[PDB]
């Protein structure tokens, strides 16, 4: 849902 | 009264954080520079929003205790506070100190930007009420985290680790209110009531950003998961 949020997120 | 060591350590680190932001005067050259059509300033906008999403991912991961919580709970946090922070952000800009006429150009340049009429009183109303705290850059910096820290955000599952992350912040503030502003101790909850005329925002980023004077609203990946657009 919110992929680059979390790939921002998780990075 | 004072600051705690502690305190003065937190405020310098929350600083060097909020300093690592796009510089404002940069920002106000290019809108005072040149007069720019509605398409060029819907594009000046997209470009901006999308770097403060990612700045403000940056400055999220660096608050005390953020990356301890749970994954879908800093998504939430960070969803929730995004549009509020670019607002926040953008009141900072406007109520820097200009040279003559410059803070009028600059208002008149933003009110032709594309922007409906229906949303520009809201706008510029939450901007001159914010201008009247005359705040200092750390008051700027510590609202900004406790915007982003807020317990009550929708979809958060533990309200109370949310809690304990903000509760340092606004003591830090509210020591801070004190010291800048002594013969106002009203000063404090001032600032804090800003942010209920911040949250209003919300409801209506979507309409004010699809009610913009152009042929098709182009966002990019990143804001249509912020934004919801
Ligand atoms: O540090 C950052 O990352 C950062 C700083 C500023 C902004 N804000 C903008 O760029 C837009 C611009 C967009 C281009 C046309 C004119 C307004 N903007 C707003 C504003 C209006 C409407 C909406 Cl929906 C959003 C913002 N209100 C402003 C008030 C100002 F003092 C200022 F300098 C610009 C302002 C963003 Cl985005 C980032």
């Amino acid at each position: 849902d919110h992929q680059l949020l979390r790939y921002l997120l998780d990075k | 009264m004072e600051l705690t060591p502690d305190q003065q350590t937190l405020l310098h680190f929350i600083m060097d954080s909020y300093n690592k932001q796009r510089m404002p005067q940069e920002i106000t050259n290019k809108i005072l520079k040149e007069a720019f059509s509605a398409e060029e300033n819907f594009l000046i906008l997209t470009e901006m929003a999308t770097n403060h999403v990612q700045v403000l991912v940056e400055f999220t991961k660096k608050l005390p205790g953020f990356q301890t919580l749970d994954h879908e709970d800093q998504i939430a946090l960070l969803k929730g506070s995004a549009v509020e922070a670019m607002f926040l952000r953008s009141a900072e800009i406007f109520n820097k100190k200009l040279p003559s006429g410059h803070s009028d150009l600059l208002e008149a340049r933003i009110r032709n930007s594309g922007i409906s009429d229906e949303y520009i009183t809201p706008m510029f109303s939450f901007y001159k009420s914010i201008g009247e705290l005359k705040m200092t850059q750390e008051e700027y910096a510590l609202l900004t985290a406790i915007v982003i820290l807020s317990p009550d955000r929708q979809y958060i599952k533990d309200r109370e680790a949310v809690e304990k992350l903000q509760e340092p912040l606004l003591d830090v503030l509210q020591k801070l209110c004190k010291i800048h502003q002594p013969e106002n101790p009203q000063h404090f909850a001032c600032l804090l009531g800003r942010l209920t005329e911040l949250r209003t925002f919300n409801h209506h980023h979507a309409e004010m950003l699809m009610s913009w004077r152009v042929n098709d609203h182009k966002f990019t990946p990143l804001l249509c998961e912020i934004w919801d657009v």
